[PDB]
DNA sequence: ATTTACTACTCGTTCTGGTGTTTCTCGT
DNA sequence: AAACACCAGAACGAGTAGTAAATTGGGC
């Protein structure tokens, strides 16, 4: 069981409530929790299914070099970049 | 996108709610206060929810709690359980007949009781003793535990008084024990239902609708829950209920109560030697 | 007896059970004379109301509209030790189990079951009878039957039936998981009772709707079942039927 | 070393850049990282010192059953609530 | 008011490679702006070393920020070779510098350090009464055996070590040279942070990174080089990227950054003089 | 040979070091007369510029204005292997170290050090003279002196500026700032040793001048003054030959 | 009575380009 | 030449009554 963080933008109210069933919404669209691997994947199923024109990024703690991993859904101003395996995030200009 | 409950061991122990209405604002549990403040509650990540006086629950809210498999408990003074609701369908048929078969036959029933006795005190019960007789042994051992715990923490002990009238206002000790065991009965009932067994079918306790809850909880109540109640009463706080609530859960955390609860029932029922499901 | 509550808040304003309407009108409800209270969608129950309901020993069941859907019930995992263990006794023993099945068969077709037949053998007869009944019903309501708007209606119909059946079982105080004909399923007993009165009213109504072939067959069937369950007091007439079945287990 | 999450609002550019020295900014004002106990405490010292009239919430993984702990700086629409030791978050009205 | 202190090196990511863009300090932090104007924040903290590939232009303020957080900046060439480096001008410990210096100045003490390097590398003590040049010769023969052994174990076509890019579609030498370069990167960053001099070497001499080569060569074949053969075995596109990605896993799994500092002190300990 | 570059990008347009100005004017720089390049704030170095600097063996140092403060330099830990051990040998051996200190003392006050004095004993003479020097300058200007308010704030800001060009000289000379003779244990021990030699020659009396007028933002006023001094008097330039002369007395 | 789908509208935060400033956050 | 401090506007997303519709996501 590892820490979980979900950040949503422009997502329909269905998803926001769904995430509020397991995770704690500390800020508007920012959810925090500590779930297992199996559960984390089902939450992502909820994300990819209930979000369509919205963009979501989810980061969880692992045994990778960063100590954590993140994957995104939809398109956003901030796009992740792969720098020889190490993935950061870039800021796109209009 | 169906909504299924998560494993009970992967959940938060318990939450207490008071003075507000419960709605389902866009798919999720919300508590609206008299001042209108909204509080989102993660019902999927909570094994049991305690509803204190002043709460009004909507029909949809009760429905959501059942889907995510969260037990709802309406509680009284010192956390005494009044009512509870949950997915009536939830129960395993193979396991129900298993528990029942073990309880109906007196020989099989006695084997189960002895297992409870052994797991509770750490030693086998004397041979050829009946349930009534083990119940007598139980009481004597319990009185000793109360006395020992009193001596260890420095608590003024006069005896166990169940009804709140008999509490001497400045007594605070009995209120803590009744509030502590109530928390344990809460998560235990939630565990039994999730395990797929009936809370009403008991081996030591019988006739009561939560007899099996009492049977299982009594085994580990003085091992962890009750001694934690004496800690709170020693300091004699203003709000003994809250400190006990906080104290019991911390125990549940360190001892991994939720994780070890489900295997305990099956371990108990195994003594019947009937092939487990 | 039993009571249905819909569209309102349940409180204890000053000593009595009340249902507050959208118009703000108070409706006194006697907590006596109510074995079970069915809470239809749109209801809000106060803590004090639940406390009073517990004092008088009244079962609280959260149902869909007219008890069409079961969502949650009070005292989960049964509350009566004697009735659960009674039901268990009838299912564990093979001799008593067969006696219960025969009563279900007799109440179903209106005639006693053939002698010296086992449960498995009786199950074969039922299946044969059901498919024949479907065919006959197909002829009566000019519907093409092969075994697709007709099945969608039937599947929607029986779901409604499973609702009031489970609600009856809960009100009667028995376990829905312990079944005699159907076994292993968490709602095995629901299927057993529902099959008895399934073709008496519900299914022929499902063929009626599929006959008109509407845009929303699911909703119309559920609503139709609602109308049926209310007017015919199906849930009310189900409970005495249930106890009659287990009584046959002698 | 445990997972770290910092969510900032209405904070001066100094703090936003400072957090970007160690943490990854996945979303606007949302930082993620994996730091030790001391570094985490050093991060908070940067927060309480560099934030002015702004509100910050920081969540890190621990050994509680919730799996994480969070503390807040400044005032926000969403204030944390203590429910018998269990900390959730409420939404204040107007 | 705003102090800026470096974090322990073992708690960092090993390396990052940056190319084709200008480096600024937009509001306190490292940023990489590409020709299309996209901004890429780089945490200079949580990064033991930053590699600057061709096409990068670093601002004065950027080099300053990198030095405060103690991040080594390396300008790299083809196949990740090393050209230049920048870091805190001082940022060195007098007790540790003089310790290393004393061990290098004394002829007897220096040899003791060299023998220790041999033992830690091959797992067995060096032959008695052998000089630095002679131990250096023994080293080479065994390495040549290792190359042959590693090649047959991973099924790689081996013809020999080619250092210059001129002498190599055979992807194996490019991988080895790129792999050890990554190791030289984190090694130099570790030595500087530890407070030692990269220039003062015992086995290697004359090179501005002689001590880096000394330390890196000890554990080079334990993990880094055999990983290069794995990459070359598949003979993939962009050999540089895959090797860097592979090296990251090793530095993590082997906890290289954590074990590097104790290695220096363990080696210098052979001098028998109190550190 | 050294050059200071400010307000511009450093590239290698057409084989050689070029400085592109804000007006877009190019300033061609030859590879010979640049043993070391000092990079003042506002400068951006290209990869190709760094590559060429490495081929010709040119040291790159990121400095503040006029070397007032060092931030980062190329070739970190060391650059010249032989010079690091040279300085080390002089510091480790007590006899050689004593010779170096006497040279520092002589160059600083203008008179030979007292006979039969040790490094520890020489430090005591130094401290007494320094404290006396502070007092004398205080009376010469109109500043109230009580020991090491606005007076100290100016001096401490001055010596920081001085430590900047001193370290820059040490790096350019190829020696270690950490290996000191009078000061020891500190990562900039050698910087303090050299700086004390020329500290009262120009810098400190200028700090008293600033403190005399008692202006707004005294810290800033001192730094800029030091910048002007380092440039006009070429402090950094005359420091490097001074440094090697100091270490020379230790060997003969 | 309770809940959701749906839409501008209000409110609030981020981003930004306009002013102008600095080359800076010290002590051996 | 590079970077930072100041602010109200432009852009954008979250929160909010309004309208409306439902009482609902299968079978044994
Ligand atoms: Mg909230
Ligand atoms: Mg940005
Ligand atoms: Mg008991
Ligand atoms: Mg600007
Ligand atoms: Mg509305």
């Amino acid at each position: 069981m590892s820490m979980l963080v979900v950040v949503t933008e422009n997502v329909p109210p269905r998803l926001r409530g769904r995430l509020a069933i397991w995770l704690l919404e500390v800020r508007a669209g920012v959810y925090v929790g500590d779930v297992s691997a199996k559960i984390r994947e089902m939450i992502w199923e909820q994300i990819a299914g209930l979000a369509e024109e919205g963009n979501v990024v989810m980061a969880w703690a692992t045994n990778t070099e960063t100590g954590f991993e993140f994957q995104t859904f939809g398109l956003n101003r901030r796009t992740p970049v792969d720098l020889d395996g190490l993935r950061l995030v870039s800021f796109l200009p209009v | 996108l169906p909504l299924n409950p998560i494993p009970l061991k992967d959940r938060v122990s318990m939450i207490f709610l008071q003075y507000g209405q419960i709605d389902v604002i866009d798919g999720a549990f919300v508590l609206i206060d008299k001042t209108g403040i909204r509080t989102h509650i993660p019902v999927g990540s909570v094994a049991c929810i305690m509803l204190e006086p002043g709460t009004r629950v909507s029909h949809a809210a009760v429905r959501l709690a059942a889907q995510v498999g969260t037990l709802l408990v309406w509680v009284g003074e010192a956390g005494v359980r009044v009512y509870a609701s949950g997915q009536p369908g939830g129960a395993r048929s193979d396991k129900l007949l298993y528990q029942a078969k073990l309880a109906l036959d007196e020989d099989l029933r006695l084997k189960v009781v002895r297992k409870m006795f052994e797991l509770r005190f750490g030693e086998p019960a004397p041979a050829r003793r009946s349930v009534e007789q083990l119940r007598g042994i139980e009481g004597s051992r319990v009185r000793a535990t109360y006395a020992l715990l009193a001596k260890q923490y420095g608590v003024t002990w006069n005896g166990r008084r169940y009804d709140p009238k008999d509490w001497e206002k400045g007594d605070t000790i009995n209120q803590c024990i009744s509030a502590a065991t109530s928390c344990l009965y809460g998560v235990t009932e939630a565990a039994i239902l999730a395990a797929g067994y009936a809370p009403a079918i008991g081996f030591v306790h019988t006739g009561k609708p939560l007899s099996f809850v009492y049977d299982i909880a009594d085994i580990i109540k003085f091992d962890t829950v009750v001694p934690k109640a004496f800690e709170i009463a020693r300091r004699n706080p203003g709000e003994p209920d809250r400190e006990v609530r906080l104290a019991c859960r911390d125990i549940f955390r360190s001892s991994k109560t939720l994780a070890k609860l489900i295997p305990l029932i099956e371990d108990v029922l195994a003594a019947g030697e009937i092939q487990p499901p």
